[PDB]
């Protein structure tokens, strides 16, 4: 409707009208006018088409009228081009003075048709030999006519091309065939086009042969459409098709994607001079608008194609296959009229149609059954290969095109059976297209010979070998065809080369050399190129030395940009368009492309560009730009363009494992397998060691740079860490990195400590000055191969080192340290020397505190020297073993660093990273890097991200949150989401947390990530360290009852023994949350201490009864059934024992001490009849004033009131309760809530509730904490968390004490006001912007009660909850579970409070109950 | 949906004569007169541990348990 | 009643299941009631046994043979499991777990102990399979009915018959008609004016008493779930109305009917496969009808049409050995393949040696359209070179030779010839092997393979309950 009123209505101008006519048309583009009149039309491939009348154009004259003269000229004008052209043949005249004058399908339909004739006539003769050489001649004729061709004209030559290859080709089989009627077999399958000089209606004149069959040619035009090649199958395709259509059939092939199904319905309709409509069916396409089309076709007797008919909705499907139906039967029977859509429209018999079926999921499609007998279905394979390879051989210039066909398939095939199964491996004709393909601009260099084919052999089937099979290629290339001895560009390209590798601070290998040879040969060609290899291989070097070494032997400028494919989203990388304004904004890709396309205000034209992807590659990110991988070369938007990629442009890949990716990605791509890595271990360290003293030069001089370079190359020699590298790997490593990618960590260590003693070596006698460097060397070696290990592997080692170092030079120990003096100078090495701590009742709990220990002080100082290298730190190891403390500690001190902490979840987004960020840095545009990222004061930054093994990965498998950090290691900057450009980070650094990636919820991370880490495993201490470090802790918290100073011992004791205990009766064997740590301890501790800050005076038996309670509530509460919970009852009853004698101890049972300050004022023992009557008198209350709910209370539930009450007391109050149903767990925490005076929030989520609703929900209740002040308890059940966001939001607020994402950019600001507002309310100015958030963050903290209520965690969502470690670890387990016989009893006798009953035989009540 | 929540579980906000319950936001008069009932057609699909538990589960399915009670009494009517 | 009631549950469980796997095979529990109530018009161990025979003998019907002979086979150990002793049990199971390849071992041997059981391991371990898997279906003593036997018994005036793309019922159905109750109206399914003559057809006949067939509902499926779905759940008066019988045809492989509708109307599998031999006679038979328009030669080439497509046909049946995947090939491949024949020999002289091309266009259009596998695409060319290339005696199979027209030349002598030829030959034993070129030892292969799915379904079967 649209563009056909555009047409009515621009008809005075008729000008107007030839864009429309593209699509009404489909060959044509727009037409041509003297205005008067129409002097012709041009296809949209180029050519001119002139009519023989020009049509005359009026002001009285319809759109309709004088189109539909058009159509009927058009094809009058062909016949006439047609028939001048052929009896201008058949009067002797060369095909090359016919191409100038004469369009593509008349030429084209004459040749065949005076081929025909001129071969019938031959059959009978058999004089084949003398037209094949006449043939031939016409053949080179046409080529060297191509080369001098103007390029709209070459398109026509080579269209002719295709088809006068196949006329040689049809006469050449026939020369060879044994006998005269082996001769007629082969012709009969031919296509065979003919013309009656008998009878009139020209345009019914020219009929087509083929199997018997007659097609009559119908004249409209074609253009000069991209002819298929012909092979044998094509013809076969045309043979079915054909006898298809004789009985009125309709065709159809079934097959798989790339077998050309619908190119030949294409092709087979141009062969009889039709243009074939094709339906993509399924790409957003209206039913109603093929309904349009379907009529169309059934009226101008046109011809329909369903490009793979399979994918349409089966509502769509009905109507459309039901439609097919009417058409096909119309034509079956000839009913002159038929009705399809109930409507009665003529069908012409011109009339077909075919459906091409795409395979699905189980295997090939279907036609509906209604279409089964009325069509006819056929099986497209792939073509012989050796077929398509002598044509293609033919085109380009053949010298033998018949022989190397036979010996580069043969070659292929025999690589194919010699060679090793390697996943990446295709031998498939794909590869041979690609080997041909890459022949043409190999020609240009040498000649039309099989020493090109060998070339392309060798530049597309070797750089994808791996050293096996390298030979193989060799061993049967030279046993095919053994073509030249030396390469031209061997010398020239070498040396600028190796003088760029000098300068880049690589060596020459014969790796290197190679797979930097094999490089440049590939781009030459390739335009897209894939490097694949082991993480740390050299690929960065390698192209990275390649592209360098060109602009000094080019002197064409190189502009490269690196990102990382997988960092961003398809909308970020490609072109986004958002859902209402649609508003078209650039990306990240296509953006780049306009710095080349849209404005080479500079040199573009003389520079080359290059896109690298460094990042893991799939599907989902290749299809979105397949087109310029394609012979495109062109780039395709979502909406609104193709945007030209010139030949400078060129895309590489570097990725380490190619398995999610498709062959038919890699084949339109170079591939560059990196069998092993490019250069000795050595040269890594010789590299890394001077790419080290170049840091130093910009704060050092060169008297003490060249001194102490004098100083490393005399005390290591290889000979000796040979086989200390060797015996690394007979080690237990966790968080595995290979011993290469471990030489950045040592080096970088090792100049680090030297290079801190620099003062001490100026006067330093020279024999122990030797020693200094050989123990740092020593030790920094120790770390950077067994780090990562046990320690108790660590120990051993340090043995392995000392073994294969010289055996004078100064020995290694477990806790070594060098000494010297502050103002005067001494040396000497003298080792574990500790500070010894005192601290008050009130420090006890703090967030940073630590007691120094032999192991605190020795992890301090080597996590600390990792940064001031500035390389990332990766701390492995299990929950409490110190990860946290350990590096905070280090960095709370130290006035050089500042520390941010990022608590990674199993759903971390990169701008989280980034929000949190955003406090601490800010961006400023310094001409050094551009845009600047550093933080927002002048001294370093410090980024912990805690559970970085925890993000989760992409479907294909890739963590995109990890490849950021990745992205922040090695390139040091990262690409602005939003904004589209690059931000170099300064000074800042990162350090991560993690577990074994044994344990589960752990996620394997990537070598291409790790590679960059000095990896650090931190264990659980000794069971006597933690007995001592306790003991100080119970030291501290006794300055409050001095009485008992000679007890701290054996209760520091005792709690460490119940603590190994329960950690090895009840482990994640028996339930998964049986899971404990040092952590419990910390709270047993600070549990005890509460208790007395805030209790009565403490007789010795209150103490043990004070330290049991809080031993029940840290390590109990969390345990499940009554098996284990009376093992543990024992097991404190043993170890007060053994710990504490006394007589005086009572039932230490969790039911019988029972520890409360609602009754008292002071944190004290209550009494049981004291507490359950105070629980009723206020429960009435609750009744009355809140919910009205009626419950029974029963001994269990005064137990759990204190375990709710303690938590919702604590500063930082989480607690999640596992109650299965009816336990009354929600209620519970209602009532002890109101009982401390807490606004209970619970969120009212719904099946209708968006994140921004949950969001909402938190916002408030955290504004209302600090603005307000409001002491809120967020009860969140697992219903409420209806999305994995949710929940990730939840671990924020518990790991965290804030929502960052909540309040950021506007909503940051607007906060900062209000926060500035309640601070002075309160009294306090605070001074800068961090100073205020702080506080903002620490109200929250201590005002936001989170508790979680969750039913059976044998469920996977509800195991999603105690899974999260933020969760799981800021949180107080309970077990509510099950409900005891004793409980139920106890309930049951109350519900039966009410007497109907009378006395019977047994009590009566006692009785009804027990059943 | 979760708001209903109040509903099924038998909690209300009293007042003299009106007795109000809170869902999603508004808090709304109930009658007395007022009845519930939530049905269901498939077992295969799985209703929340909240709901299960304070909903009375009745299943009005004809089971293949039911054709052993049923051919007892065809057997019984051409037996005695 | 109970030690009734247990057994009839596991019963209906086994039908019920075969539903899951399969479409058209629902039971409802009221078609299994209304069969145990046929039961009756120690005393508890003979009403037992009285309702296995009866199951069998009523659902039965309504699979295909594998499913028979699954439910036989179960069934079997449903009943003598309870029954038989602990003794039986094992040796039983031992067997079935030979004819699975679950296992291999020799069951308890006691003379005179057991002897229907001590015969059956003598079909196995003759290694004859089809028979082994029969035993189960003869050792519950039933006269198992016909589709004929089923409709008579039925008073309901709806049936839907599945069966193979291999084999239509409509044939089976026209002389069911004429021997009894004629009426035979068959109403295809095919565009606008076939749906729209179908629905008037049927609402006519109805109150007339004639019986209907509605060929091949599948294809015109999106019409069914509209107006038959409606039709004939309204269609109660329909057992009011006159006695009639309405038919509709489904295809087990292809697309899913409505299972409500399904289990409203009777339902049988036609399983009834005819022989290669009686295919050429039926082929050859109805090329007569035609008239006189092709020359005397080309009788000879459609005799020739008609061995081929009965030969390939039935070779599509053993699969593996055989062809590689199950192949259809239709009524419409022989007309295309005739279509060419008059065609070639239209386009060529008198002269016999057109053959090679023959060949070709038959092998790889015709026939080889379809096929996609490279090793059964060789299989229909070595067969043409077979049917096709011959000079003056073909021998298409051993025991018959074909010879090329006759210098008299007349087209009537011909047909009278080439009929004669049939009426001689006798289809042996051995057929499949025999006449299709493939060896016996593939045919026992597929044979054991048959026993294996049924064997193998049943040990899931039992375990699953
Ligand atoms: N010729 C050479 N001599 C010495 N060292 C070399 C040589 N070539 C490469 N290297 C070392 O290998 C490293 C090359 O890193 P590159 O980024 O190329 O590897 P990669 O496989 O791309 O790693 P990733 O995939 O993680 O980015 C350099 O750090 C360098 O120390
Ligand atoms: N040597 C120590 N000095 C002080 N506290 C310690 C020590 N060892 C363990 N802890 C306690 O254990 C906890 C350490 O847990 P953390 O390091 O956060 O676990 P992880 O790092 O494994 O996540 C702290 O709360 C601290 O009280
Ligand atoms: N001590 C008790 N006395 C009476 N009823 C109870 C008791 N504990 C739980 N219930 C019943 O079980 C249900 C659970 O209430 P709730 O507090 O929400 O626990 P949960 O969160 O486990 O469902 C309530 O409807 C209540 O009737
Ligand atoms: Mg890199």
């Amino acid at each position: 409707n649209d563009d056909l009123l555009k047409i009515i209505g621009s008809g005075k101008h008729h000008d107007q009208v030839s864009k429309f006519m593209k699509k009404m048309f489909g060959s044509i583009e727009s037409i041509i006018f003297l205005e008067d009149f129409i002097t012709g039309v041009r296809s949209v491939e180029g050519e001119v088409l002139n009519l023989n009348e020009k049509i005359e154009l009026k002001d009285s004259i319809q759109a309709q009228e004088w189109l539909n003269i058009l159509d009927t000229e058009i094809k009058l004008s062909v016949f006439t081009q047609f028939r001048d052209c052929l009896g201008q043949i058949k009067d002797g005249t060369d095909i090359e003075v016919v191409v100038s004058k004469y369009i593509f399908q008349a030429i084209l339909l004459s040749a065949q048709v005076m081929w025909t004739e001129l071969v019938e006539k031959c059959l009978q003769t058999n004089q084949f030999s003398k037209y094949w050489k006449e043939v031939d001649m016409k053949i080179k004729g046409l080529l060297d006519k191509l080369n001098k061709s103007s390029d709209n004209v070459k398109k026509k030559i080579e269209a002719l091309l295709v088809e006068y290859l196949h006329f040689n080709n049809v006469i050449g089989q026939l020369k060879n065939c044994s006998t005269k009627e082996e001769a007629r077999l082969l012709w009969a399958k031919v296509q065979k086009f003919y013309q009656k000089n008998d009878t009139l209606d020209d345009l019914n004149s020219v009929f087509i042969s083929q199997s018997g069959y007659l097609l009559q040619y119908k004249f409209e035009y074609i253009g000069i459409p991209e002819r298929l090649i012909y092979t044998p199958l094509l013809l076969i395709g045309f043979a079915t098709l054909t006898d298809s259509l004789h009985q009125k059939y309709g065709g159809c092939f079934f097959g798989p994607a790339g077998t050309g199904k619908t190119e030949t319905v294409k092709a087979f309709g141009q062969n009889l001079g039709r243009v074939v409509v094709v339906f993509n069916c399924d790409d957003s396409f209206d039913y109603q608008v093929l309904s349009r089309l379907l009529v169309g076709i059934t009226q101008i007797g046109a011809w329909g194609c369903f490009d793979e008919f399979n994918r349409l909705d089966e509502k769509v499907l009905s109507a459309v296959s039901a439609n097919i139906q009417q058409i096909q039967n119309g034509l079956q029977v000839g009913k002159s009229h038929i009705t399809l859509l109930e409507e009665e429209t003529p069908l012409s018999p011109h009339t077909a149609v075919f459906i091409t079926l795409n395979p699905g999921y189980n295997g090939r499609s279907e036609l509906p059954e209604n279409l089964k007998k009325s069509f006819r279905e056929f099986s497209m394979k792939s073509p012989q290969s050796g077929t398509i390879a002598e044509m293609i051989l033919q085109i380009m210039g053949f010298e033998d095109s018949k022989s190397l066909a036979s010996k580069i398939v043969h070659f292929l095939e025999l690589l194919s059976s010699k060679c090793s199964s390697m996943n990446h491996y295709h031998f498939g004709l794909r590869t041979l297209k690609g080997v041909l393909r890459n022949c043409s601009p190999l020609i240009s260099e040498f000649g039309e010979g099989e020493k090109t084919v060998v070339e392309s052999l060798k530049r597309v089937i070797l750089p994808s070998l791996g050293d096996t099979d390298e030979l193989v290629f060799k061993d049967e290339l030279s046993k095919i065809f053994d073509s030249a001895g030396t390469p031209l560009n061997s010398k020239a390209i070498v040396q600028c080369l190796k003088d760029a590798g000098q300068r880049s601070g690589f060596s020459m290998s014969e790796e290197f050399l190679k797979k930097c040879m094999q490089f440049y040969y590939m781009q030459k060609t390739q335009q897209a190129l894939i490097l694949v290899g082991k993480a740390g291989c050299g690929k960065t070097a390698t192209w990275k030395t390649v592209i360098d070494a060109m602009a000094i032997f080019d002197g064409h400028a190189n502009v490269v940009y690196v990102i990382d494919t997988k960092v961003l989203t398809k909308e970020s990388l490609y072109g986004s368009m958002l859902k209402a304004t649609l508003e078209w904004r650039d990306g990240l890709f296509t953006s780049i492309l306009r710095r080349v396309n849209d404005d080479i205000t500079g040199t573009f034209k003389n520079s080359r560009i290059w896109v690298v992807f460094d990042s893991d590659l799939d599907p989902e990110y290749v299809e979105a730009m397949n087109s310029v991988l394609d012979d495109n070369k062109i780039l395709t938007l979502p909406n609104g363009e193709r945007l030209p990629i010139p030949p400078n442009f060129r895309i590489l890949f570097e990725t380490d494992n190619l398995d999610h990716t498709t062959p038919a990605t890699i084949t339109r791509c170079g591939l560059l397998w990196f069998s092993t890595d490019v250069c000795s271990i050595s040269s890594k360290i010789d590299h890394l060691l001077n790419k080290s003293y170049e840091a130093l030069d910009n704060k050092l001089s060169m008297f003490e740079l060249d001194k102490l370079k004098d100083l490393i190359s005399d005390s290591f020699d290889m000979a000796s860490l040979t086989n200390i590298f060797t015996c690394s790997n007979d080690l237990v490593h966790i968080l595995g990195v290979r011993t290469f990618n471990k030489l950045e960590t040592a080096v970088q260590l090792a100049v680090h400590l030297i290079s801190s003693y620099r003062q001490w070596f100026q006067n330093l006698d020279d024999k122990s000055l030797k020693d200094v460097i050989t123990l740092l060397i020593k030790r920094s070696l120790l770390y950077a191969l067994a780090g990562d290990s046990t320690g108790e592997s660590q120990r051993a080692f340090i043995q392995t080192i000392n073994t294969y170092f010289g055996h004078d030079s100064q020995e290694l120990s477990d806790y070594s340290t060098i000494v010297i003096a502050n103002d005067k100078l001494s040396f000497s090495s003298f080792c574990s020397e500790i500070p010894s701590v005192s601290l008050e009742a009130h420090e006890v709990m703090r967030p940073d505190i630590v007691i120094p220990t032999i192991d605190t002080i020795k992890h301090e100082k080597i996590f600390y020297d990792l940064l001031n290298s500035k390389r990332g730190i990766i701390l492995c190891g299990p929950p409490g073993s110190g990860k946290t403390m350990i590096m905070n500690n280090a960095l709370r001190n130290s006035s050089l660093y500042d520390v941010v902490g990022i608590n990674f979840s199993k759903d971390t987004t990169t701008e989280h990273i980034l929000s949190a960020l955003h406090r601490h840095t800010n961006y400023v545009t310094t001409s050094k890097g551009l845009t600047l990222l550093p933080k927002s004061d002048i001294k370093n930054l410090v980024l912990f991200c805690d559970e970085i093994n925890l993000p989760k990965l992409d479907k294909y498998g890739s963590q995109n949150v990890v490849l950021f950090l990745r992205q922040l290691m090695e390139k040091q900057g990262f690409w602005k989401t939003p904004e589209n450009k690059w931000v170099t980070i300064e000074r800042i650094h990162i350090v991560g947390a993690c577990n074994p990636p044994t344990d589960p919820g752990r996620i394997p991370m990537s070598e291409r990530f790790t590679r960059h880490a000095a990896i650090l495993y931190l264990g659980y201490p000794s069971g006597k360290s933690l007995s001592q470090i306790y003991e100080i802790y119970y030291k501290a918290i006794f300055k409050l009852v001095p009485e008992f100073r000679s007890y701290t011992e054996p209760f520091a004791r005792a709690s460490v023994h119940l603590y190994n205990e329960c950690k090895a009766r009840y482990s994640t064997g028996l339930q998964s949350h049986y899971l404990f740590s040092p952590r419990e301890l910390t709270r047993l501790v600070r549990g005890v201490y509460t208790a007395i800050n805030t209790g009565p005076r403490q007789t010795l038996r209150s103490l043990i009864r004070l330290w049991a309670y809080e031993a029940w509530r840290i390590f109990a509460d969390r345990l499940v059934g009554v098996k284990e919970k009376n093992s543990f009852e024992q097991l404190l009853y043993e170890t007060v024992d053994k710990y504490l004698p006394n007589q005086d101890l009572g039932n230490i049972s969790s039911t019988s001490l029972l520890f409360s300050g609602l009754l008292s004022l002071d944190f004290k023992e209550v009494n049981k009849t004291d507490l359950v009557n105070f629980i009723e008198e206020r429960f009435k209350t609750f009744c009355d004033e809140e919910l009205e709910v009626p419950m029974v209370i029963h001994e269990s539930m005064v137990d759990h009131i204190l375990r709710i009450d303690r938590a919702l007391k604590q500063v930082q109050g989480h607690m999640m309760l596992i109650g299965a149903s009816r336990t009354g767990k929600t209620i519970l925490t209602r009532f002890v809530a109101w009982l401390n005076g807490l606004k209970i929030v619970q969120p009212k989520i719904h099946r209708h509730s968006n994140l921004s609703d949950f969001d909402m929900i938190l916002k408030k209740a955290i504004s209302d904490c600090s603005l307000k002040e409001s002491r809120t308890c967020l009860i969140i059940d697992e219903s409420n968390i209806l999305e994995t966001a949710f929940l990730e939001r939840m671990n924020t607020l518990l790991a965290n004490a804030d929502i960052p994402d909540l309040f950021q950019g506007e909503e940051y600001d607007k906060l900062l006001n209000n926060l500035r507002n309640k601070t002075r309310s309160l009294g306090l100015l605070l001074d800068t912007e961090q100073e205020l958030y702080d506080w903002f963050v620490g109200e929250i903290a201590k005002n936001l009660h989170v508790v979680f209520t969750i039913c059976d965690p044998t469920n996977n969502k509800s195991s999603a909850m105690i899974s999260s470690p933020a969760l799981f670890n800021r949180c107080i387990i309970n077990w509510m579970g099950d409900w005891d016989t004793k409980t139920m009893s106890q309930v049951a006798n109350n519900m039966v409070d009410v007497i109907p009953m009378e006395f019977t035989d047994f009590t009566i009540r006692d009785a009804v109950v027990n059943i | 949906d979760p708001i209903i929540s109040r509903l099924i579980s038998r909690e209300f906000n009293h007042a003299g004569n009106r007795v109000t319950v809170e869902i999603g936001d508004h808090e709304v008069d109930v009658s007395g007169d007022f009845k519930l009932f939530i049905h269901s057609c498939d077992p295969s699909g799985d209703i929340p541990i909240f709901l299960r538990s304070r909903v009375r589960l009745v299943h009005f399915v004809t089971n293949k348990e039911s054709i052993e009670t049923r051919i007892f009494d065809i057997t019984l009517t051409e037996e005695n | 009643y109970s030690i009734i009631g247990k057994h009839s549950v596991k019963i209906f469980s086994m039908l019920e299941k075969f539903g899951q796997f399969h479409w058209f095979y629902g039971i409802s529990i009221g078609q299994f009631l209304s069969c145990f109530k046929r039961v009756f018009i120690t005393r508890v161990d003979e009403i037992l046994w009285l309702l296995y025979q009866e199951v069998y003998c009523q659902f039965s019907t309504a699979l295909d043979k594998k499913f028979k002979m699954i439910m036989a086979m179960t069934m079997f150990c449903l009943y003598k499991f309870d029954i038989e002793s602990e003794q039986y049990k094992e040796a039983v199971l031992t067997m079935i777990g030979v004819l699975s390849e679950s296992s291999d071992g020799v069951p308890k041997l006691t003379v005179d102990t057991n002897n229907d059981l001590r015969y059956l391991w003598d079909y196995v371990t003759t290694k004859s399979y089809i028979s082994a898997l029969n035993w189960f279906k003869n050792e519950f003593f039933v006269d198992e009915w016909n589709i004929a036997d089923v409709v008579a018994n039925s008073d309901n005036n709806y049936f839907t018959m599945a069966s193979e793309r291999d084999v239509d019922g409509t044939f089976k159905l026209i002389e069911l008609a004429k021997a009894s109750k004629e009426s035979l109206k068959i109403i295809p399914l095919g565009s606008i004016e076939n749906l729209n003559y179908a629905q008037e057809e049927i609402s006519k006949s109805k109150i007339e008493g004639g019986w209907i067939l509605l060929q091949n509902i599948q294809m015109s499926l999106s019409w069914v779930k509209t107006y038959l779905h409606k039709h004939v759940e309204e269609t109660k008066a329909a057992e009011e109305h006159e006695k009639f019988k309405m038919f509709m045809t489904c295809h087990l492989t292809g697309d899913k009917l409505p299972a409500p509708l399904l289990q409203r109307t009777d339902r049988f599998v036609y399983e009834d496969i005819p022989g290669i031999l009686d295919t050429v006679k039926d082929l050859w038979g109805s090329q007569f009808f035609t008239g006189k328009i092709s020359g005397v030669w080309s009788v000879y080439c459609t005799f020739l049409l008609s061995w081929f497509h009965a030969l390939i046909t039935a070779r599509t049946r053993l699969v593996p050995h055989g062809f590689s995947k199950k192949y259809y090939f239709n009524d419409c491949d022989f007309q295309f393949a005739s279509v060419y024949l008059e065609n070639v020999l239209a386009t060529n002289s008198t002269n016999n040696i057109p053959w090679a091309q023959v060949r070709d266009h038959i092998a790889t259009i015709v026939y080889g359209g379809k096929i996609d596998e490279e090793k059964d695409l060789e299989v229909v060319a070595k067969l043409c070179a077979h049917v096709f290339c011959g000079s003056d005696n073909l021998q298409i199979v051993p025991g018959v030779r074909i010879p090329q027209p006759l210098l008299q030349q007349s087209e009537e002598e011909e047909r009278a010839r080439l009929t004669a030829i049939l009426s001689n030959t006798i289809e042996p034993a051995d057929s499949l092997s025999s006449w299709l070129q493939l060896p016996r030892e593939s045919i026992l292969n597929y044979e054991r393979l048959q026993a294996k799915e049924v064997a193998s379904s049943t040990e899931q079967l039992l375990q699953e309950m």
